[PDB]
């Protein structure tokens, strides 16, 4: 049997008998080698997306790499960095490198400010400019606390009035296709 | 950005069009994508199967169109139902649902017309300027409890009032802006005042 | 057997005859409603293929399938973070209740955030966490994680608990105003046709009623399966 | 034969996709209803009947849950109802009496008003009660006296 990816040590315990191993919905994990009779796991080689973070070119012409899941130091190894050209090359490694539970985030300093989220970047973080990118945990509304007790109440002394705007699509194009023009022609 | 709900639709739809009429440029395993060369180059019993070959190719890519289709005009229509009710509850009436016309107290409300869809400007009452006093459940007089028909009572340190709930209008507690029930035993937090007959 | 609709009964209907009640019961129901699934993601080449140059090669001839399926995924995915934060982020502010949890007599400790345990979630919350339950993956498949996690998802429902418990109807149309809780309460029985003094004079047995009622959904949830 | 296997997998990615996306809007429809809910139950009181809990609706509470919400509503339940005789209106100096906001009820001998939805009587007189026109036209008007204070 042949395959591709990573063997480390393994936990499980084969009967005598068994020579490998699969899972819910047959996918061969486990293996024992013919001439050590040792168990070991298999686990894919890493694979993911990449997606780029930008201010909008018209404010500014820095950007950002999100790497998604993947451990944040075998970047320059997951792209072939020696193969870009050396403008690539500065967006797989540097001082900025962060590491969050969507992934490997390069060319943003995190911070521990707070502000309201901008762009979202994924389990609690966002990103932003602030003249550089910065990354942080988003914050949810200013605190407040209400001076409640058991005699005391609130009234209004005056009023504002608003006028507020609100936008519903109610029908599309109508159009039509001839199937036999369209196939033959 | 504001009318990015009427242009995503739009965007959407003229998209989906270019991908169908791009999708005429494959060979889907045959050897050209046009049915000339097929023809000329090539020999009537054997070009069936090349024919055959881009026949299944588009009518595949055909049928996902349709479907495509379908499952964004079943969410055109729940948008439009939406939009229906709101003309025919916040313009022709005024609406108790809260949050349904607008943010805050609604008044009423005016239709206007977009390329494909509607905009409603919604006209609303917002508190402001709140200032804090004293208040109570029941005013204590004669042994007699009393409370208040349309209001509640307030204090400014040293006197007794009677205003209205969302709009500070103070007035005299008299024996017709308040009813009366039981003695003064029953209720929690009563206090003592005079009740002014007129 | 034949199925049976429901008992029988005949109202007794004549012309100058009437039924009033003389007492009444305050009922907690619950309602439970999804509101989003997991994001989902199928990297379609590596489905169909899997790295092998020779059927990818064969597989470019067929246009672009693979690009609208994926962006079909993608667009649903991010529909899920929508559905969430339409569902919980309405409130402007973070409104917290006071210390000194007096209201009059009403117990709200099953539903409000307990600060001993470290998830800061309420004692019903975590029965209902506890009762739901379920390294790369082959084949080009990946889970996306949801934008806002379950931490502050939880602090949204206190915002809106305290909100509601300190200022009645008002945090949601305007400025918040404080009012008395036993106070609120009266308004809104005066909103369902029935006088204030109803309340203020029956308010002991009111608030125990309430506060049993709530004491049986705990078990409710937990022992019905 | 790749050409073959590649068919088959395309169109199993097909209809994985398709299945998702229908269930995706069935999704979005109950998200929908749970934020009107959200607007209307909690933020408010509502007036609709039965669309949040059984009874007269009172005020409901948010919880959060794995993929949804769960909402508590406390609601009123009329209980102990007890039955007696009434009339649409009351008949004094030859004037018609209508009650302003209750109904009238008699306990076999005396009549009362009381407000609708819980039995609390009271002395008939000018100040629950309004007049218009004569003892004529309404059927089932009975006979008693409206005290003046
Ligand atoms: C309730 O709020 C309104 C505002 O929404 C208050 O009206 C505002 O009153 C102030 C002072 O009375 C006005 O400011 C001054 O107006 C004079 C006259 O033109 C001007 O010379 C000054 O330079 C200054 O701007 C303000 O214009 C006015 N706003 C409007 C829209 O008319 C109102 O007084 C408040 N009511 C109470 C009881 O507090
Ligand atoms: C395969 O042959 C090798 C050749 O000797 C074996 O290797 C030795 O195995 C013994 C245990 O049986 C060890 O103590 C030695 O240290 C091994 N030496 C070397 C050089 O490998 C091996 O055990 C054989 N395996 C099987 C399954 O027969
Ligand atoms: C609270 O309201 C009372 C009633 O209006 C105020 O008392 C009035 O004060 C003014 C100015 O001092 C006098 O001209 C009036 O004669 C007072 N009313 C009466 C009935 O005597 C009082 O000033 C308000 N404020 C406080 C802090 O008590
Ligand atoms: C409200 O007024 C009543 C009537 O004056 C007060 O009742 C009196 O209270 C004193 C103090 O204990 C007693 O000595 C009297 O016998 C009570 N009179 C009656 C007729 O009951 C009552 O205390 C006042 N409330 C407050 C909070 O001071
Ligand atoms: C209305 O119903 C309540 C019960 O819901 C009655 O209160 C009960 O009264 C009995 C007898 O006095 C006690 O044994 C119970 O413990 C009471 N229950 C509670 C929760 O306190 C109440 O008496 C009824 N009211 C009327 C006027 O009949
Ligand atoms: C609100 O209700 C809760 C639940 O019954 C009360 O918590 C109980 O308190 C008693 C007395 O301290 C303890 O013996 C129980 O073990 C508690 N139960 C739980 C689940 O913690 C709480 O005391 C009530 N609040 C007030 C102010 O009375
Ligand atoms: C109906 O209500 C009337 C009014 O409350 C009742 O009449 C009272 O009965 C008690 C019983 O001892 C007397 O003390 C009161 O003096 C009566 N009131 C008047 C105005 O006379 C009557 O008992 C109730 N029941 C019936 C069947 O009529
Ligand atoms: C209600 O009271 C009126 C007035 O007291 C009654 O009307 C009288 O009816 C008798 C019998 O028909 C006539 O002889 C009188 O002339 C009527 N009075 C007047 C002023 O016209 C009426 O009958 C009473 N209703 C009932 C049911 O007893
Ligand atoms: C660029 O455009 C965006 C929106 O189109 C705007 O918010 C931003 O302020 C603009 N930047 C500059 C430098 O004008
Ligand atoms: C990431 O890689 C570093 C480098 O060895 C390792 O120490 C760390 O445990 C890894 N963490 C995760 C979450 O993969
Ligand atoms: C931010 O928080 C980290 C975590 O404790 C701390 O090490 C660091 O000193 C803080 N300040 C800055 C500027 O990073
Ligand atoms: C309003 O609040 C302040 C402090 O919260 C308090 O000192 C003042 O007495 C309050 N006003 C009244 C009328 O009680
Ligand atoms: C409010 O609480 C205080 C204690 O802080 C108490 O003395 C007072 O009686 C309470 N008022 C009411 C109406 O319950
Ligand atoms: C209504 O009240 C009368 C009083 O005489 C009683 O006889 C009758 O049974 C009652 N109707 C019911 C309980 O349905
Ligand atoms: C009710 O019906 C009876 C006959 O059973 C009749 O005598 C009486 O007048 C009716 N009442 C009304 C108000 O019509």
């Amino acid at each position: 049997l042949t395959g591709t990816g990573v063997l480390t040590e393994s936990n499980k315990k084969f009967l005598p008998f068994q020579q490998f191993g699969r899972d819910i919905a047959d996918t061969t994990d486990a293996v024992r080698d013919p001439q050590t009779l040792e168990i070991l796991d298999i686990t894919p080689c890493s694979f993911g997306g990449v997606s780029v973070i930008t201010p909008g070119t018209n404010t500014s012409n820095q950007v950002a790499v999100l790497y998604q899941d993947v451990n944040c130091t075998e970047v320059p190894v997951a792209i072939h960095a020696d193969q870009l050209t050396p403008t690539w090359r500065v967006y797989s490694t540097g001082s900025n490198v962060f590491q969050t539970r969507a992934g490997c985030l390069i060319g943003a300093e995190h911070v521990n400010n707070s502000y309201e989220c901008d762009i979202p970047i994924g389990a609690g973080i966002c990103a932003s400019y602030q003249t550089s990118i910065i990354a942080y945990t988003m914050s949810l509304g200013a605190e407040n606390s209400v001076a409640y007790s058991n005699n005391s109440i609130a009234i209004p002394t005056n009023f504002t009035i608003s006028v507020t705007t609100e936008i519903l699509p109610v029908s599309m194009t109508k159009t039509s296709v001839d199937c036999t023009m369209y196939i033959c022609g | 950005s504001a009318l990015g709900k009427l242009q995503d639709v739009v965007n959407q739809n003229a998209q989906a069009l270019n991908t169908l009429v791009k999708q005429l440029s494959s060979n889907f395993g045959a050897i050209s994508s046009v049915l000339n060369d097929i023809l000329s180059r090539l020999d009537p019993p054997e070009a069936e199967v090349q024919i055959d070959r881009l026949i299944t190719g588009r009518l595949q890519s055909l049928q996902t169109y349709v479907t495509q289709q379908l499952i964004r005009a079943a969410e055109i229509r729940a948008s439009a139902n939406l939009a229906a009710t709101k003309m025919s509850e916040c313009v022709l009436g005024q609406s108790k649902r809260v949050d349904f016309c607008g943010k805050g107290y609604h008044l009423m409300s005016f239709p206007q017309s977009a390329p494909h869809g509607v905009v409603f400007l919604h006209v609303t009452y917002v508190p402001a300027q709140e200032k804090n006093f004293t208040t109570a459940p029941a005013i204590c007089h004669d042994g007699k409890a009393h409370f208040p028909r349309e209001g509640v009572f307030v204090s400014n340190g040293t006197h007794w009032f009677v205003t209205q709930r969302n709009f500070y209008e103070p007035q005299i507690i008299t024996t017709d802006n308040t009813f009366v029930s039981g003695n003064c035993d029953v209720v929690i937090g009563i206090v003592n005042n005079t009740v002014y007959d007129p | 057997y034949t199925m049976s609709l429901g008992a029988e009964n005949s109202v007794a209907y004549s012309n100058n005859s009437i039924a009033i009640p003389t007492n009444f019961t305050i009922s907690v129901t619950t309602e439970i409603l999804p509101v989003s699934m997991t994001k989902t993601s199928v990297d379609c080449t590596m489905y169909i293929c899997g790295d092998s140059t020779e059927c990818s090669n064969l597989l470019l001839q067929y246009g672009s399938f693979c690009t609208q399926l994926n962006r079909a995924l993608t667009g649903i995915a991010v529909e899920q973070d929508k559905n969430t934060q339409e569902v919980f982020a309405q409130v402007k502010q973070i409104y917290k209740t006071p210390p000194i949890k007096d209201f009059g007599g009403f117990n709200f400790s099953q539903i409000l955030p307990d600060p001993s345990k470290p998830s800061k979630r309420s004692p019903i919350e975590d029965l209902l966490f506890n009762k739901v339950t379920l390294a790369q993956k082959f084949n080009g498949l990946t889970v996306l994680p949801p934008l806002l996690t379950d931490e502050m998802i939880a602090q949204y429902t206190s915002a809106l608990l305290a909100g509601t418990i300190t200022s009645g109807w008002t945090f949601g149309a305007g400025p918040a105003l404080q009012i008395p809780f036993p106070m609120q309460m009266a308004y809104r029985f005066n909103g369902i046709g029935v006088t204030q003094n109803v309340l203020y004079e029956n308010q002991k047995l009111i608030a125990n009623q309430f506060n049993s009622a709530i004491g049986k959904i705990q078990d409710s949830l937990s022992s019905t399966p």
